[PDB]
């Protein structure tokens, strides 16, 4: 209740987004004051409450504060002046290999910190990559993320924007780990390097179309026990398009990277320790700084 | 001005953990449940349910308020 | 992951005293707060009373989490309590009444450790006549953002029970010497619950917890461990950590010796000036 409400940033489902002052510090936060029976504080917010307050890295969006009254709960962020999606969809920005190399190499930091302490966000999309006024690059929209590794929980698999969903969700995984979050973060790569959604998919079944005709429809070799998944319908052998062909542009240390990010066996699949160990990140050219990543304005 | 990567040091006050693909060739594996086809269809595999065991048992061993 | 959770960093303290200093400062600002609304009147609680109120209705909610339908996760167990400790850690039993704060803190576990179940199930897992359970689901969401509130937002709860699965996969992959070490388990879990009663989980990392309860039932089975924390955990060249653990150990053990339960006559005489001082709240 020391905020004082600047503009209107965004509504969504659960909740409305205002620019803030925090007068006690005059610094500039992002409010995100829940909306509304009969069932209490919304387990959204709840959600972000409770691992927001249980994670501390650069790349993953700090929760300031929170605060409310009875049943409405708002939530303090650090402000952040934009998202991956503006600049994948401004024309008038361009992505070089190093600002796509920052991206990518922040993205997969804060998914590390993230996996490390068992936790998916799992709902990975340009979107909720927003950029800091220093470019740097972080992680939200905690409102879908669940701690993994635990036997005893099934989770659902309607869980990731359609786009960048992974097979094995279209398939009806319910237990999954790393994989999910992973292959997004290859869709939001493939993003960065198309400035057009990769995998655009209509429905379930079109968007598994769509991934095995750019890809390939995966083989037993490939992906092992894919026909126990509990939605899995057998598809036509689309040979896929190489990746060099999709991605004409891109050096063969990211085309290793992509098909790592890209592999059908989630297990097989990098996480994203391995990931950043990829030698696509330790080539030249190095990481833009965030001071001069590109800035849609 | 290239990146190299940093194992991401966090302090667990409490003992090693075996990494993840020690586990097996380490013989935890055979002390936990095995995981199911669609489970490691899905991509859970039960070295991550030994693994998350193992780290917090470990986490705060050491540690004092 | 505990080695950075808000509980280690905010909730885990130096000694019983101080949470004796806690629950004291919370009684005496209740009494001040009561005082100045308009001093030494028998009609409040000392902290003792209140802590055995708090004990008694601490094992009212893992009644009613045993009872409850659908079957409750022991975390979600473990996490209303923990939530109910703190809560009355800081706040005074003469204020919020046990027993509403007893049923937000399981509404809020179960929202917390995403046990989906839909309010009218919640308040149908209470014994009372319908209206009572609606007129008990308004108070359980009026409450709701209070106990939020203080429990400080912190809301990750770590229980003992995921490192004792961990200690257990431990010995039976690098300590052959103890065989079976599933023949623990029943009786670690025994003391495990015991050591959920006192002030445990307030003071020590729940893997200590885990780790002294694995212990004790292995003294309790005449089997030494010495050598599993010595060579086995690596504390054989570090003795300074090997004493502190002992040490943590047998303190946690004391702290379960010393632990009293409430006396039924003595709980029903504090319930009724419990009802007292909240009937003229
Ligand atoms: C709540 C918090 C994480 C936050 C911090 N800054 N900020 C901004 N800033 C303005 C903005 C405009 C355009 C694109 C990105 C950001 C917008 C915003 N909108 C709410 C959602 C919308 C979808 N993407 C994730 C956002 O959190 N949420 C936030």
């Amino acid at each position: 209740k020391r905020y004082e409400k600047l503009d209107f940033l965004g509504e969504g489902q659960f909740a409305t987004v205002y620019k803030a002052r925090d007068k006690n510090t005059n610094q500039i936060v992002a409010i995100k004051k829940i909306k509304l029976a009969k069932d209490g504080i919304n387990r959204t917010a709840l959600r972000e409450i409770k691992l927001l307050q249980e994670l501390s890295h650069p790349n993953i969006i700090g929760l300031l504060d929170a605060f409310g009254h009875k049943s409405n709960i708002s939530l303090v962020f650090d402000f952040m002046e934009t998202d991956l999606e503006v600049i994948i969809k401004d024309n008038s920005l361009v992505l070089t290999p190093s600002h796509i190399k920052a991206y990518m190499l922040m993205t997969l930091q804060g998914l590390e910190y993230l996996h490390q302490h068992w936790i998916l966000h799992r709902d990975l999309k340009p979107n909720n990559l927003l950029l800091d006024e220093n470019g740097v690059l972080k992680l939200a929209d905690f409102g879908l993320a669940k701690s993994f590794g635990s036997p005893n929980r099934a989770y659902t698999h309607q869980v990731v924007t359609r786009w960048y969903r992974a097979p094995e969700l279209l398939f009806g995984a319910r237990m999954y780990g790393v994989g999910v979050d992973m292959w997004a973060v290859g869709c939001i790569l493939a993003e960065l390097l198309l400035r057009v959604p990769f995998l655009p998919g209509d429905s379930d079944l079109d968007q598994l179309t769509r991934i095995f005709e750019t890809l390939g429809t995966p083989t037993e070799e490939q992906w092992p026990d894919m026909c126990s998944l509990p939605d899995y319908v057998t598809f036509k052998s689309f040979p896929g398009i190489p990746l060099h062909h999709i991605f004409s542009a891109a050096g063969d240390d990211l085309l290793d990277l992509i098909q790592g990010l890209f592999l059908f066996n989630p297990c097989a699949r990098i996480t994203a320790t391995q990931a950043l160990k990829m030698k696509y990140f330790s080539n030249r050219p190095g990481p833009t700084p965030g001071c001069q990543l590109p800035r849609p304005n | 001005a290239l990146y190299e990567y940093q194992p991401l040091q966090i302090e667990t006050y409490g003992p090693h953990v075996p990494e993840l693909e020690m586990l097996g060739r380490l013989g935890y594996l055979n002390h936990v449940r095995a995981a199911s086809p669609q489970d490691l269809a899905g991509g859970y595999t039960s070295s991550l349910a030994c693994h998350r065991a193992l780290q917090d048992a470990f986490s705060g061993l050491f540690w004092q308020p | 992951m505990y080695h950075n959770s808000s509980q280690k960093r905010h909730w885990t303290f130096s000694s019983e005293e101080q949470l004796a200093r806690l629950r004291a400062d919370a009684n005496r600002k209740f009494r001040c707060k009561a005082v100045a609304n308009g001093p030494n009147d028998p009609v409040f609680l000392e902290p003792h009373e209140e802590m055995t109120l708090c004990k008694y209705y601490e094992k009212r909610l893992l009644e009613f989490c045993s009872v409850f339908k659908p079957a409750m996760p022991r975390s979600v167990v473990g996490t209303a309590c923990m939530y109910f400790k703190r809560f009355y850690l800081n706040n005074s039993v003469m204020e919020y009444h046990p027993r509403i704060i007893m049923l937000t803190c399981a509404f809020l576990a179960c929202k917390v450790d995403e046990f989906n179940v839909s309010s009218p199930q919640f308040v149908g897992n209470l014994r009372e006549s319908p209206l009572g359970q609606e007129k008990a689901l308004e108070q359980i969401l009026e409450y709701e953002l209070l106990l939020i509130q203080q429990l400080n937002f912190h809301l990750i709860v770590h229980n003992p029970y995921r490192p004792f699965e961990g200690f257990l996969i431990d010995l039976k992959t690098r300590y052959p010497i103890l065989e079976n070490p599933e023949i623990l388990r029943k009786t670690a879990d025994d003391f495990l619950n015991r050591i959920a009663l006192t002030d445990a989980y307030l003071l020590y990392t729940p893997s200590q917890i885990a780790l002294t309860a694995i212990l004790s039932s292995a003294s309790r089975a005449g089997i030494t461990m010495e050598s599993y924390l010595s060579e086995s955990l690596m504390l054989k060249e570090n003795r300074t950590c090997l004493s502190q653990l002992l040490d943590i150990m047998k303190s946690m053990r004391n702290l379960v010796k010393k632990y009293e339960p409430p006396r039924s006559e003595e709980v029903a005489v504090l319930k009724q000036k419990l009802e007292r001082c909240h009937s003229a709240e």
